[PDB]
């Protein structure tokens, strides 16, 4: 079989930048290499075929080249909507094979998150589990630390985070952290607090509620 | 094991991109230098400064 | 459609396998119908599954 | 307009069988190759099989040979993938694509894909709880509210707001696998503070594997 | 980086 080795695995650049991603075949594949884009929630979309030819409807800022077994995909002027994963594929021999992909991210200015907190719903509290949600909205860069405290006791092992991919409009991230307790535990304590550390904040932000407050 | 080499790509006009290479230390290293050489064709001669035992690179292009 | 004697033989083997459930049996029979070129391969995988469920 | 539409994916037990369909329109599958390609966390994009419907020639990936078969019904312009003796490693999004279409030697149209989940775990519908807007979810004159879609299996669930009319300011978070083996996710939306109480906000949640359809109205709490 | 069904995106560590 033939393998396709993509590098780098991750590339971050500003809007308007020229970016280059590469793909090496383990043996001769002539020009039989295609490039696909995969945007969030999407299926792979053809950009380039036969190493250097632009598929219909694809912006002219995309281009491809070949040198021996090395293949390049270049985006001459990176746009926010180019934020996506890119995959090469050879079809010279069966099986056709794909590279592992390159993730392309957009660099932008630092933005602090809007931080919010949600007690468990009364509906949920009818049935023995309590989920407390901390929300960090529209921030950049992705790195953030979210810590939970219950009656000022640092929580560990009972929360999970989820982060969106970069926003289409503003290239930001949002994150949820969900603290899961039994209802019995939830009703036994008073103060529920989310502490957020992020580069855009001058010091960590704590968002808190007392159980039972309006 | 599996390591991540983090690279700053510093172009002559001041623009900066960042990239990551993953694999064994030796594979990731080889790929980073290879990528630098390729970018050098268009962006001018490169210089690579290594920090963190070679797990981070600052790669500057001459223009 | 019709089948040659080798094709018929593969159907018969899968039909008779005692450790397949009916979903599996008919799935494999469907594969024999789908792609005659794969008859030997399909029969081989049915045998492996039948054996593992002994 | 060329289109490929996959159907038939879902939860199946290890050792089990499933059949996928790929309905083509806007072109004739007799004029092209049709491929199945799958995508998984474990192996990324992986070619599965191909067929040339005008002569029936087929090829398969080594890892599925004997277990999967590809076929096509030109009279229905549809291709199929029979999947037997399924294993955990077969868990993936399955796409069909065409190749050689309009003389283009690449896979130039791919379907939306269909998820196959190979697992012995049982189907479970989610509970949908409001994330009510409050004094603790507002700043700068805007407010956040949402829905928590908790404890479902298998994927997928879909979430929209106001039957799809509300899309601005929406963040639907990636699903998270809980220690229980069930999935959970939240969807939130940021709206003007002044709209709370006058504009109806409903999250439309659908979990087809369990036939769960929930439309949850989210409003400020009583106190 | 690892593909995630939920987003259909690579997630890097
Ligand atoms: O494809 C739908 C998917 O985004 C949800 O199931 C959440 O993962």
């Amino acid at each position: 079989d033939i393998q396709m080795t993509q590098s780098p695995i991750l590339l971050s650049a500003s809007v308007g930048d020229r970016v280059t991603i590469t793909c090496r075949a383990s043996q001769d594949v002539n020009t039989a290499v295609a490039w696909y884009q995969q945007r969030t929630n999407g299926s792979p979309r053809l950009l380039i075929y036969s190493a250097s030819f632009l598929y219909s409807g694809v912006p002219s800022r995309f281009s491809g080249s070949r040198s021996g077994t090395d293949f390049t995909l270049t985006i001459s002027s990176l746009q926010p909507e180019d934020e996506a994963d890119y995959y090469c594929q050879q079809h010279y021999t069966t099986p056709p094979t794909f590279g592992a992909g390159t993730k392309v991210e957009i660099k932008r200015t630092v933005a602090a998150p809007s931080v919010f907190i949600f007690p468990p719903s009364d509906e949920q509290l009818k049935s023995g589990t309590a989920s407390v949600v901390c929300l960090l909205n529209n921030f950049y860069p992705r790195e953030a630390k979210v810590q939970w405290k219950v009656d000022n006791a640092l929580q560990s092992g009972n929360s999970q985070e989820s982060v969106t991919e970069q926003d289409s409009k503003d290239s930001t991230y949002s994150l949820s952290s969900t603290l899961t307790l039994s209802k019995a535990d939830y009703e036994k304590h008073k103060v529920y607090a989310c502490e957020v550390t992020h580069q855009g904040l001058s010091s960590p932000v704590t968002k808190s509620f007392n159980r039972g407050e309006c | 094991s599996e390591v991540t080499i983090k690279v700053n790509l510093i172009f002559a006009d001041g623009k900066i991109q960042t990239a990551e290479f993953k694999g064994t230390f030796e594979e990731a290293t080889a790929e980073a230098y290879r990528y630098a050489a390729l970018l050098a064709k268009v962006n001018g001669e490169y210089t690579a400064d290594l920090e963190d035992g070679g797990n981070h690179m600052n790669i500057k292009f001459a223009g | 459609g019709s089948y040659n004697k080798d094709q018929q033989s593969a159907f018969y083997e899968i039909l008779n396998m005692p450790n397949l459930n009916e979903a599996q049996r008919n799935g494999f029979i469907q594969s024999l119908k789908d792609d005659p070129s794969q008859s030997t391969n399909v029969l081989g995988e049915a045998k492996k599954l039948n054996e593992s469920q002994a | 307009e060329v289109q490929l539409v996959e159907s038939g994916g879902g939860l199946v037990q290890p050792g089990g069988s499933l059949r996928l369909s790929c309905a083509a329109s806007g072109f004739n599958i007799k004029d092209t190759y049709i491929h199945w390609v799958r995508q998984s966390p474990g192996k990324g994009l992986e070619w599965v099989a191909r067929i040339y419907p005008t002569n029936g020639y087929t090829r398969y990936a080594d890892s599925v040979k004997g277990r999967f078969t590809i076929s096509a019904d030109t009279s229905k312009n549809t291709a199929y993938l029979q999947m037997n003796s399924l294993r955990a490693e077969d868990t993936a999004i399955y796409y069909c694509s065409r190749w050689g279409g309009d003389g283009f030697y690449a896979m130039d149209y791919w379907g939306q894909g269909t998820l196959v989940t190979v697992s012995s775990a049982s189907t479970k519908g989610p509970s949908v709880f409001p994330l009510a807007p409050s004094s603790k979810s507002t700043s700068g004159g805007t407010a956040a509210l949402g829905c928590l879609v908790k404890d479902y299996f298998p994927e997928p669930v879909t979430v929209s707001w106001n039957s799809g009319a509300l899309t601005s300011g929406v963040h639907t978070f990636p699903a998270v696998l809980q220690s229980s083996g069930l999935y959970s996710l939240s969807s939130v939306v940021t709206v003007p503070s002044s709209s709370l109480g006058t504009q109806t906000y409903i999250c439309n949640v659908n979990h087809k594997p369990s036939n769960t359809k929930v439309d949850k109205k989210v409003e400020p709490k009583s106190c | 980086c690892q593909f995630d069904f939920s987003t259909x995106r690579l997630r890097c560590g």
